[PDB]
């Protein structure tokens, strides 16, 4: 896991890419073929 | 043994949540809001669910909410529905912000972690910590305006372009935020919030539900 501080707070990311990826991802699983 | 207060509220034996909200402000708009006022004995238990509802929905093995659940005390383990209010213009820059509230009769330093999970898989997980301060006789815990993960600001400006609720509930049914308080010394888990999450079906407003969870 990346880890980031920032602003007092300890951010832990736990994926690769660049965000924008990783929330198309979700959406595109949860909508491919939906009915 | 201080049962009453958490079969009636989201309350361990030693911690009881006074406010969480996250919001979006130039002026603001809250997206998800739990306030919770003083017990009274004559408050109705909560509904309860069965945890083993819930997990597949968490990480599960090591750092997950069965491990969790097993070890900290049950009582501190709750459930809640929201359904989020996107309905608002203020994105279309700004400031994304969650603060929450909590009072204890202890004097402790607490860490605050929320956890984004993307059908069972963990994402994204901010920590904080807050120290104690003593106000009437119990302590205050207060986690003021701390920013919302950028992986969240995204999420929500797709979730609400989206044409169809349906979708949007497609969308949510693999997505949770899982929080956890613990005693940052002793490292007891406090409070665990499981959180799940429709859209609202009102054109504006957000509401909540609130289960204790169970077995």
């Amino acid at each position: 896991p990346k880890t980031e501080w920032n602003a007092g707070s300890v951010i832990f990311t736990y994926f690769e890419g660049d965000i924008n990826s990783m929330v198309d991802e979700h959406f595109s699983r949860a909508l491919r073929n939906l009915k | 043994d201080l049962n009453w207060i958490s079969m009636r509220s989201i309350a361990s034996s030693k911690l009881w949540m006074l406010e969480f909200s996250a919001f979006l402000e130039r002026n603001k708009h809250l997206f998800v809001h739990i306030s919770q006022s003083s017990p009274s004995y004559s408050d109705p238990y909560l509904e309860t669910v069965d945890i083993r509802q819930i997990y597949d929905k968490f990480p599960e093995k090591k750092g997950g909410l069965k491990e969790l659940f097993e070890r900290g005390p049950s009582n501190a383990f709750f459930l809640v529905k929201f359904w989020a209010d996107l309905n608002t213009n203020i994105d279309d820059s700004a400031f994304y912000g969650v603060s929450s509230q909590y009072e204890s009769p202890e004097n402790m330093i607490i860490t605050c972690s929320t956890k984004v999970c993307s059908f069972g898989k963990q994402v994204v997980e901010k920590v904080e910590t807050e120290y104690a301060r003593y106000e009437n006789g119990h302590y205050l815990y207060r986690i003021h305006r701390s920013p919302l993960c950028e992986y969240m600001i995204n999420f929500i400006h797709k979730l609400k372009h989206l044409p169809e609720k349906y979708m949007m509930n497609s969308v949510l049914e693999n997505f949770t935020i899982l929080q956890v308080v613990t005693n940052r010394d002793t490292q007891e888990t406090l409070l665990c919030i499981a959180y799940v999450f429709e859209v609202s079906a009102s054109e504006h407003g957000a509401q909540h539900h609130i289960y204790r969870l169970v077995k």
